[PDB]
């Protein structure tokens, strides 16, 4: 029979498989549309279907950096793996932004997935653009399992928003991004420093902003008590986090935020959105409030540029 | 040279290090001193996250410095 093979779903290779013998025979590990056939032989019904195929020559090799930006041997059974669970979820539109119906506790995918939807910024790999502009219109299977494979997380398991969006950015390209801070003893005098790429918009230990921007406290080597802040911000967005604690979210003061209920060991994410009023989505559920109290541990602000007085 | 972290319940961890430390052996040390597995551990410089693969002289890490160490949240 003729099938196609694949590894990035557009280049598709014609093959020839014997029907007598099973695909693993034949290809090595094969997948089609995420379910696994390296076990089965060939049916009458497979004639005509796209099979992705590990990389398994150079040709494939070249296709799948060109697309992915991974070379991880076990990246596309990872991502294979993940598909099969994640076309599976349902993807409801909660005010306007793509969610994802509780299962498999997938509740830090869901508000990572809202938050992305909120914040302007543009993935490298060709994978994650596709299945984004997928995503946002409402066929999120694809990017959610992408989201899995490139942060090494299998189905089920229990994430950390934080952990993610720190592995996405590093497949985005902020490298324009930019920071200074300093940091001022009254000893030894001034220091900035410079951060570019992910490092220029992510903080961990406070959830303000303009906390950040007016001073924190911080230890000197010298051994009196610092006062850091923020000199310059060139981004399009800021991520400030934190051990979740109770905080105030006030309407027109933030984009978004993930809010934490539970302990190290166990929890629950929702995400808390910023519009005409405060938003809380809850994978399907939705809510609204003038204000907002609760565990928060990321808030996410708009940005262009910004220095200091 | 020595090093400070401070734990989420504000204790503070006296840690005997060299620059040339990964952040995958300060992990190690720290749970040798407190149990808190290297799984579990992030640990912050100035409120930057530190990866694994990097020493402390990568991060600009000098003598008496102080991280924070927080925890990956499972939700
Ligand atoms: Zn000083």
């Amino acid at each position: 029979i003729k099938v196609f093979t694949t590894v990035d779903n557009i280049n598709l290779h014609t093959q020839v498989v014997d029907m007598s013998m099973t695909y693993g025979q034949q290809f090595g590990p094969t997948y089609l549309d995420g379910a696994d056939v390296t076990k089965i032989k060939p049916h009458n019904s497979h004639e005509g279907k796209t099979f992705y195929v590990l990389p398994n020559d150079d040709t494939l090799r070249v296709e799948a950096f060109e697309y992915y930006h991974t070379t991880d041997p076990s990246f596309l059974g990872r991502y294979m793996s993940a598909l099969n669970h994640t076309k599976k979820w349902k993807y409801p539109q909660v005010n306007g932004l793509t969610s994802i119906k509780w299962a498999d506790n997938n509740c830090y995918l869901a508000t990572a997935l809202l938050t992305l939807q909120q914040i302007e910024l543009k993935f490298n790999p060709p994978a994650l653009q596709d299945a984004y502009y997928r995503a946002r219109a409402g066929e999120a299977a694809n990017f959610c399992a992408l989201i899995l494979a490139y942060c090494n997380k299998t189905v089920g398991e229990l994430g950390d928003v934080r952990e993610t969006m720190s592995y996405l950015f590093q497949h985005a390209n902020l490298d324009s991004c930019k920071r200074v801070l300093n940091v001022v003893c009254k000893t030894c005098g001034q220091q900035q420093t410079t951060l570019k790429g992910v490092e220029a918009v992510m903080y961990m230990g406070t959830l303000s902003y303009e906390q950040f921007k007016k001073g924190v406290q911080i230890p000197c080597t010298c051994g009196k008590q610092a006062t850091k802040y923020l000199v310059q911000q060139e981004s399009p967005f800021v991520m400030m986090s934190a051990p979740p604690a109770q905080y105030e979210l006030k309407h027109g003061t933030f984009t978004c935020a993930s809010e934490y209920t539970g302990n190290y060991q166990c929890g629950h994410y929702k995400h808390i959105t910023s519009k005409e009023t405060l938003y809380c989505i809850d994978g399907a559920l939705l809510t609204k409030s003038s204000e907002y109290k609760g565990p928060i541990t990321d808030v996410f602000y708009k940005e262009n540029s910004y220095t200091t007085t | 040279m020595q090093i400070f972290v401070k734990t989420l319940t504000g204790k503070t961890i006296t840690l005997e290090v060299e620059p040339s430390d990964t952040i995958e052996n300060v992990k190690a040390k720290i749970q040798d001193k407190e149990g808190i597995p290297p799984d579990q551990q992030r640990l912050i410089f100035a409120g930057k996250q530190l990866e694994d693969g990097r020493t402390l002289s990568d991060y600009n890490i000098q003598k008496e410095s102080t991280l924070h160490l927080v925890l990956r949240l499972r939700g």
